[PDB]
DNA sequence: CATCGGGCATCGCGTGACAAG
DNA sequence: GCTTGTCACGCGATGCCCGAT
């Protein structure tokens, strides 16, 4: 219709919406300041809001409020370790509700001293040499009994040391460390078939993703482990005999039925057919190929 | 003057007083319009009212001055370690809070996002999904959010907790989502310098690597000594490709030339990377001596296309999975 | 104990200048 | 050279206040 009239009407309603939103925000303010909601016009509401904000008062939140929101969102504890030696430079008090460890067991300690030995090598990989992030999974010791380990997902980044704005006094323990880079990270707790490849000992070295649908484990939860570790004790030597026999009979297929402990710690009957892959030049066994099927 | 002008001047005076008190740098405050002044003052009051209920240190057997400064920055350190941003959303889908790092990941300013509807940041096709997360307590999902640097798919890991001290009308507190948003992850090494990153490897007759050039070290991630101490290259090859590579190894044994073959190699990161390669036999006194394989890295798209158009059919051709490698 | 007119303050509306994008 | 939004302004309809009935 008339382009000038429609422009005018759109503009008038835009200004009307603006006025309405201003009024709504002023009502919110009246709800948010002390003596108001306990009735006042716009000017007194604004003056009381000014006074209340002067009371309350650059970041929108304090450091403590930010930390509170992050930990309320997804738990975790902060640690700052040095890359050359794994030396724990800082640990948050959140390590107590996460690992049931006091802050005192991580200070003067090393990240290698706090993880499972089978993981220490991996740790070095993560500590050697957007924003150069790091994302890994490890096993950390806990309170306890005997040694107690829990899987911990770690998310962090490499930071040039020392950090800006933080005073490093002359007589501080950190004064003679001289570490150049540090890892700053958060640690947080927590009928088909699939193919796989193993070495002649039975260690998972390739795992099809369909493992999740077949036995409930992620591929990372199987790789590196021996298949016999997931097999029923009364089927374990049968499975081992099959693995040792398939090596003697290269090319021939061997089938074996056994109980596989799913991740629900439930026994599932599995039929595994296995054969060897021969190196086409030297005829040596490269690995054992298994098809593992639900029964 | 006139009474209308006087009242408007009083209102603007109070609005400027509110603006100067906002906890933002002055360059941010000076660019704020009046509606955003009110919106952010309401934001600050709601935040403070909540923290008054919900909120409130190194162990004294551990306290150094340096550790005390680190403790004073603990929250920022957590935020930087997030690899993402904090989001807190009300039942009314309003952004109760967003950390500053949202600008690092989506390009939105913190002062623009707070106390606006979260759906303005979320893809339409995903908005419904987000709503079902806003209404037994933990949450883990995926949503595509607007990226002004355009969308990025983000993992949201969070929780539903009661947002205290909001003085809704006297209503009880409603559940808000306290989430951390991070980007997604792909498991394949695609070369950025895709063009002519040709690298050559030397191998024994059984394809055990014995030599590698610099571009090979960059692509695969192994040191030369690491590459040669892990058995034959069949330990490096995807299970969906091993039979094809074996056939082409036979072809090379019989004719000295393998021909072009596309397959996946396991990087030191335990990631798969596509390569188009050609393996040639070098001879000593007329007898096979070693192999020289020359490889070009491929994007995942080109690799999938080659696999889709593959010549032979062999078992495990379409299998996908993960691998490891020892010595 | 009200009710009643003054005059100024509040408050919602539409329009015009101006500018970022 | 158009679109969307911010800001001020003019303008009445009520609001509040308070001597004066
Ligand atoms: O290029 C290779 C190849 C190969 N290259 C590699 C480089 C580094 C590590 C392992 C390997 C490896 O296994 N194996 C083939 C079989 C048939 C034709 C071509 C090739």
């Amino acid at each position: 219709m008339d382009k000038e009239r429609l422009a005018r009407e759109n503009h008038s309603e835009i200004e009307r919406r603006r006025r309405n939103k201003m009024t709504a925000y002023i009502t919110e303010l009246s709800d948010m300041v002390p003596t108001c909601s306990a009735k006042p016009d716009k000017l007194t509401i604004l003056r009381m809001a000014v006074s209340h904000m002067k009371s309350l008062r650059p970041s929108f939140l304090t450091d403590q409020e930010l930390k509170h929101l992050i930990l309320e969102a997804a738990d975790g504890f902060l640690f700052i370790v040095s890359c050359e030696t794994g030396r724990v430079v800082y640990v948050s008090d959140s390590v107590t509700p996460v690992l049931n460890q006091p802050q005192s067991e991580w200070f003067g300690s090393t990240l290698y001293d706090q993880v499972h030995p089978d993981d220490v090598d991996k740790l070095r990989e993560q500590l050697s040499t957007m924003g150069s992030r790091r994302s890994f999974i490890c096993r950390m010791r806990c309170g306890s009994g005997e040694p107690h380990f829990v899987v911990v997902h770690c998310t962090g980044y490499i930071k040039a040391w020392p950090p800006a704005g933080v005073s490093l006094p002359d007589d501080d323990p950190e004064a003679g460390q001289g570490s150049k880079f540090c890892l700053v990270a958060i640690g947080r707790l927590q009928p088909t078939e699939f193919i796989s490849r193993h070495n002649i000992e039975g260690i998972f070295t390739f795992v099809d993703h369909r493992c999740v649908a077949t036995v409930g484990y992620q591929p990372q939860e199987l790789l590196g482990k021996n298949i016999v570790e997931f097999c029923h004790p009364e089927d374990q030597q049968l499975l081992r005999d099959s693995f040792q026999q398939v090596v003697k009979l290269k090319g021939q297929v061997l089938s074996v039925m056994f109980r596989f402990r799913s991740k629900n710690q439930e026994w599932l009957w599995m039929r595994t057919s296995s054969f060897t892959f021969q190196n086409p030049y030297s005829d040596e066994i490269e690995y054992i190929i298994c098809t593992n099927t639900n029964v | 003057s006139n009474p209308s002008k006087r009242h408007r001047d009083r209102l603007n005076t109070e609005l400027d007083r509110l603006a100067s008190l906002l906890p933002f740098p002055q360059d941010v405050i000076n660019k704020l319009d009046k509606l955003s002044v009110l919106r952010l003052s309401v934001s600050y009051l709601r935040a403070k009212s909540f923290f008054d209920v919900s909120l409130k240190g190194v162990q004294d057997n551990c306290r150094t001055k340096f550790r005390e400064g680190l403790n004073l920055q603990e929250g920022e350190f957590l935020l930087q370690a997030l690899n993402g941003f904090v989001l807190v959303v009300t039942t009314d889908a309003l952004v109760f809070y967003a950390s500053s790092t949202i600008q690092d990941y989506l390009g939105f300013q913190q002062s623009d996002v707070i106390h606006q509807s979260v759906y303005e940041l979320i893809h339409t096709e995903d908005r419904a999904e987000f709503q079902r997360q806003l209404h037994f307590m933990e949450r883990c999902f995926v949503c595509r959010l607007r990226c002004l640097l355009g969308f990025l798919a983000m993992n949201f890991q969070g929780r539903l907790k009661y947002l205290h001290g909001q003085n809704k009308k006297i209503l009880p507190p409603q559940l808000a989502l306290f989430a951390i948003a991070t980007p997604l992850q792909p498991p394949s090494i695609l070369e950025i310098r895709t063009k002519n990153f040709i690298f050559r490897t030397k191998h024994k007759l059984d394809f055990t690597p014995t030599g590698c050039d610099a571009k090979g070290k960059i692509v695969l991630g192994y040191t030369e000594a690491e590459l040669c101490m892990r058995g034959t290259g069949y330990q490096f090859i995807h299970a969906a490709d091993m039979l094809y590579c074996a056939e082409y190894h036979v072809r090379m044994i019989k004719t000295g030339e393998s021909g072009m073959i596309v397959f996946r190699l396991l990087t030191k990161d335990n990631r798969w990377t596509w390569v188009q390669s050609n393996a040639r036999l070098v001879y000593k006194n007329g007898r096979p001596d070693y192999i020289i394989a020359t490889q070009r890295p491929l994007t995942d798209e080109e690799g999938k296309e080659h696999l889709r158009k593959r010549t032979l059919k062999l078992p495990f051709m379409f299998a996908t999975g993960e691998a490891v490698l020892y010595e």
